C-alpha cells in the first residue's frame, strides 16, 4: 500500500479520539484518573487498528468497530498496567514516566485496571450501533475467550510461573505466546470481522492471519535481539527462526488472498512490517 | 425460610463447578477453581435467582448471569485481599489465607471475571428468540455494577473508613456501593430473564439495592459497633415499600432475605 | 380539644423523613455528609411547620408544601452553620454535638451551607407538584426577599456591624430581630399560604400574623439564651410581657380564619412563645 | 477581550448597578454593592445574553438571568477567598485584597444569591405567555450550577490541587466543575429564555461545557505552568464542533469567544 505510516497514524488519532471520549475523569476521580493516565499515554494502537481494518476489510465500517476497538485497547491497557506491579514486573518506568502505581499506589492502579477490564464490556455492549444483539454478545463472548484462562490470562499465569526453570521446549515458549500476545490480537479481528458482518468463512481466515502475526511478532523480537531465558534463536537458531517468521508472514498473507485487494492492503502491509521491522 | 435458600446456593454452586474444570494447565485452572469457591457466596447471585422465579421464569434461565455475578464478586474479594507492598490499602482485619501468591491471585482475579462474560454469551440458546436482548441487557447491567461507579467506588471509598471514627451516613453508602449495587444487579437481571416487564425489574431493582446496602450493612457491624437500627430500619421500610405492588409471596419470599 | 403535641410530632416525623430523602449521600461525599450532619441533626423544624400549617389552613396539602417546607428548613440550616463558624459567633456545639466546621473543617462547613443554600431553590423549583409555575416562580421571590439582604441576611450583618454600640433603641433592636430571624419565619408562612392557593387577602393576613410571631420568636429567644437586646432595654419584667402582647395580636389575625382551621398555627404559635428550647 | 463581548457585558454592569441602588442601611448595601463587582467578570454570564440573541431573542429577556449568574459566581468568589482559621484549606498562594472583614464577607456571600433568585423571579412578564415556564427553568438550571454537584464540588476539589503536582486532567476536572458547569448554564438559559428549542440549547450547553472549562484551564496556566497546547486544542475543537449548525452573523461571534479571529494586532506583536 502506500504511506502505511499515513494509515496507522490516522486510524491511532481516530481511536485516542473516541478513548478520550470513552473514560472522562469523573467521581471517584483517583480511580478514572488512574484508568486515564495508562489509556491515553499514547502507544501504536495496534490493537485497535487490527480490529477496525477487519471490519472494514468485511465491508463494515469504522464507527460499527469503534466501541470494541477501545474495548481491545482497554484490555490491553489494564494487562500492562497490572503487569508492571511489584508482585509482576515490579516496574518504575513506562515511556519515560513513572509507572501507574508509582503514581497512584498499588491499590488504585490494582482497581483501575479492574475498572478497564469491566468497563470494556460494557463499553461494546452499550455503545455498539448498527449489529444486532447476538451479535453483540457473540463479540462479548470472543472478547471473553480471548482474555481469560484459554487466553491473555494463560499466557500470563504460565510466563510467571515457568520464570524459575530452564527446561522451557519450543512447545512450552509458544503456549506463551499464543496468549499473552497473539490471543487478543485474535480477539481484535474476530470483534471487527464479526461485527462487520462477515461469514464463518472470513472470521475463521481472519482467526489464523491473527495467530500467524502475533506469533510472528515474537519471533522477530528475538531474531532481533540476537542482532543488535528461552527464546527461539537458543532453540532453533536465528537461520531456522528467520524461516519461521517468513512463514508465518507468507501464511498470514495466504489467508487474505480472497479479500478485496485495496481492503486487505492494510492487514498484509502490516503484516510486513511485522516481519522486517529493524527494531 | 432455610431450605428454598440453600437449594439455591447449592444450584449455583453445582453450576459453577460443572462450569470450571481443572484442567492442563493446572496453573491456570488450579487457582482459578480454588479462588473461585474460596470466595463467599453473596446474595447477590441468590437474589438473582430467586427474582426470576419471582416472575415466573424457569431457574436455569438466570443461572449464567448468577454465576456471572458471583465471579465478579469472587475476583473482587481475591484483588481487595491482596498484599500490596507499600501501603496502599489497609489490611483486613482478619488477614487472610493465601494458597497462591500475590502474582497469580492478581491474574487469576483478571482469568474470573471474563469467565463470567464467557458463561453468558455462552448461555445463549439459538432456539429461544428473546435471549439475545435480555442476555445482551444483563452483560450491560454485570459490568456496569462491577465496574468503576459501581463496586470498585465503594472498594475504593471504603479505604477511607477509620475504624470508630467514620459516621453511619459514609458507612452506608461505601456499602451502598460496595455491595447494594450488585443486589441491586442480581434482582434487576433476574427479573429481565424471567421475562419481567418494566415495572416490576424497577422495582426488584430497588429492592435490591436497599436489601444489599442492609446486608453489607450488617457485615461492617462488627468494625463500629454502632449498629443503630434506625438505619437498619428505614431501609427495610423504602425495600418493603418496593415490594408493595408485587402483593402476595412476592412481598413475601423476599423479605426472608431482610430477617 | 386540640392536641398540639401529637401534630407536631407527626409533623416533623414527615418532615424529617422529607428532608432524609431530599439529601442523600452522593460525591462529593464530605459535602454531602456536612449538609446532612447539620441538616437532620434533630431541631424542632418550626418553619417547615409553619409552612405547612399556612398551605393547609387555606385549602392545600401537605404534599404541594414539603418540598418549600424543607427548603427553609435548609436556609435555616445553613445560616446556622455559617453563624457558628470562628468568624461569626465561633461556636463549638450545637444541638448537643460538635459545630458543622469542628467536624469537618471551615471550608467544608462553609461550602456546604452554600450547597444547602442553593439546593434550597433548587428543591422548591423542581419538585413542587400541585402549583402552577408562576404560583412557584412567586414563591421562589417570596423566599428570595425573605432571606436576602433585606431580610434574615440584612439582620444578621446589622447585628454584627453594630456589636459595640450603646444606643440601641426599640427601632435599631427591632430592625435586627425582626430580620435575623423573624425574616426566615414570616417567609415560612408565606409561601405556604401561596402554595395553598390562598387569596390576597388571606396571604396579607397571615403575613402580618408572620409579623408577630415572627418578632415573638426572636423575643423569646433573647429569653431562652438569658435563663444588647429585649431583656436588656425594658428587662424581663416587660419582656416577657411584650411576648405575651405578641402573642395576643398573632392570634388576633388567625380571628380572619375559622376557628378549627386555624387551630395549629394558634398551636405553632403558643409553642413558640412557651418553648424551653 | 473582543468589541462585542465588552460591550454585552458592560450591559450586564449597568443592569446590576441598577438592580443594586446603596441605600441605608449601607452597613448592609454598601459590602453588597462592593463586592458584587469586585468580583471578577465572568463569560458564563456574558454567554447567556449571547446565547438568547443568537437563538432569535432580545438580550433583554435575557438580562435577569445573566444578573443572577454573575451574583451566584460573586458569592462564590468570596467565600472562596474567605480568610479560614483552622486552616483545612490551602491559603490559595494568590491571597486577594479585603475591603471588609471575614465576617461582612461571608453574610454578604450569602445575601447575593437569593438577590441573583429574587430579580429572576421578579421578572416575570405578565403580558408573555411562556415566562414563568422558561423562568422556572432556568432558576432549576442556576441552582444547580451553584450547588453541590455543580460550582460546589469543584470549589470543593480545587483544595485538593497541588502546585504542579496535579495532572492536567484533574485541573481540567476542577475547572470543568468550577467554571465549566456554569458557562453550559449560561448558554443553556439564555438559549431557553431566548425561545430556542431543545436541540439548540442541548448543543449551547454543550458549547458552554467546553468553553468555560477551556477558560479555567486559562486562568491556572498562570498557576501551574504545563497548560499543553493539546488540552486546548481538545477543548476548542469540542466547543467550535457543537456549534455547527448555527450560521449566521450572530454566530460568527459565538465561536469568536472560543477561537479568537483572524487579527492584525496579534501579527504585528509578534513582527
Ligand atoms: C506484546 C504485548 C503482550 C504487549 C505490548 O505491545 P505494544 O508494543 O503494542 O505496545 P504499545 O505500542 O501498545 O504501547
Ligand atoms: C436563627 C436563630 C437566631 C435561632 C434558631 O432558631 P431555632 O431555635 O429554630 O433552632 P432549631 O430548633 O432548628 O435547632
Amino acid at each position: 500500500m502506500f504511506d502505511f505510516d499515513g494509515y496507522m497514524l490516522r486510524k491511532a488519532k481516530s481511536v485516542n479520539k473516541a478513548l478520550e471520549a470513552a473514560v472522562q475523569m469523573k467521581e471517584p476521580l483517583k480511580i478514572h484518573e488512574s484508568m486515564r493516565y495508562s489509556l491515553l499515554a499514547g502507544g501504536k494502537r495496534v490493537r485497535p487498528m487490527l480490529c477496525i481494518a477487519a471490519c472494514e476489510l468485511v465491508g463494515g465500517d469504522e464507527s460499527t468497530a469503534m466501541p470494541a476497538a477501545c474495548a481491545v485497547e482497554m484490555i490491553h491497557t489494564m494487562s500492562l498496567m497490572h503487569d508492571d506491579l511489584p508482585c509482576m514486573d515490579n516496574d518504575d518506568l513506562r515511556r519515560g514516566k513513572p509507572t501507574n502505581h508509582m503514581a497512584f499506589g498499588e491499590s488504585v492502579a490494582v482497581l483501575a485496571g479492574d475498572a478497564l477490564l469491566s468497563f470494556a464490556f460494557e463499553h461494546v455492549a452499550a455503545a455498539t450501533k448498527g449489529a444486532p444483539p447476538e451479535r453483540i454478545v457473540r463479540v462479548l463472548g470472543e472478547l471473553a475467550v480471548s482474555i481469560g484462562s484459554e487466553g491473555l490470562v494463560a499466557g500470563q499465569v504460565v510466563d510467571v510461573c515457568s520464570e524459575g526453570m530452564a527446561e522451557v521446549g519450543l512447545d512450552h515458549l509458544e503456549f506463551i505466546h499464543h496468549h499473552k500476545t497473539a490471543a487478543l490480537l485474535q480477539g481484535s479481528v474476530v470483534l471487527g470481522a464479526i461485527l462487520g458482518g462477515g461469514k464463518e468463512e472470513e472470521v475463521a481466515k481472519l482467526r489464523k492471519f491473527a495467530n500467524c502475526i502475533g506469533l510472528l511478532f515474537q519471533v522477530v523480537d528475538d531474531i532481533l535481539d540476537v542482532t543488535k531465558k528461552t527464546t527461539y534463536p537458543k532453540l532453533i537458531g536465528v537461520e531456522k527462526s528467520k524461516e519461521f517468521a517468513d512463514r508465518l508472514n507468507r501464511e498470514a498473507q495466504e489467508q487474505l488472498l480472497h479479500f478485496h485487494p485495496h481492503r486487505a492492503a492494510p492487514l498484509i502491509a502490516l503484516a510486513n512490517y511485522i516481519a522486517y521491522r529493524d527494531n | 425460610m432455610q431450605p428454598y435458600w440453600a437449594a439455591i446456593e447449592a444450584d449455583i454452586e453445582r453450576y459453577l463447578k460443572k462450569s470450571i474444570t481443572i484442567r492442563p494447565p493446572e496453573t491456570v485452572f488450579g487457582p482459578m477453581h480454588h479462588l473461585t469457591f474460596a470466595a463467599p457466596a453473596t446474595a447477590a447471585s441468590t437474589l438473582c435467582l430467586a427474582a426470576c422465579e419471582l416472575v415466573g421464569g424457569d431457574r436455569s434461565q438466570a443461572m449464567a448471569a448468577a454465576a456471572a455475578i458471583h465471579l465478579v464478586h469472587a475476583a473482587a474479594y481475591v484483588h481487595e485481599h491482596l498484599p500490596l507492598t507499600d501501603g496502599s490499602r489497609p489490611v483486613s482485619k482478619p488477614a487472610i489465607q493465601h494458597k497462591y501468591g500475590p502474582n497469580v491471585e492478581l491474574l487469576t482475579g483478571d482469568g474470573i471475571v471474563p469467565f463470567g462474560f464467557e458463561l453468558l454469551a455462552g448461555s445463549v440458546d439459538p432456539a429461544r428468540t428473546d435471549d439475545p436482548d435480555r442476555i445482551l441487557r444483563v452483560i450491560i447491567e454485570i459490568s456496569r455494577a462491577g465496574g468503576p461507579e459501581g463496586m470498585i467506588s465503594g472498594l475504593h471509598r471504603e479505604e477511607e473508613i477509620v475504624d470508630g471514627n467514620t459516621s453511619l451516613d459514609f458507612i452506608e453508602y461505601v456499602c451502598k456501593k460496595k455491595y447494594g449495587e450488585m443486589h441491586a444487579c442480581g434482582a434487576a437481571c433476574g427479573a429481565i430473564l424471567g421475562g419481567a416487564a418494566e415495572e416490576e425489574i424497577q422495582k426488584l431493582r430497588n429492592f435490591g439495592l436497599y436489601q444489599g446496602t442492609l446486608r453489607g450493612m450488617m457485615e461492617m457491624k462488627n468494625s463500629h459497633q454502632l449498629i443503630d437500627e434506625n438505619i437498619i430500619g428505614k431501609l427495610k421500610e423504602l425495600a418493603l415499600e418496593e415490594l408493595g405492588g408485587f402483593h402476595g409471596k412476592n412481598a413475601e419470599l423476599m423479605s426472608s432475605l431482610v430477617a
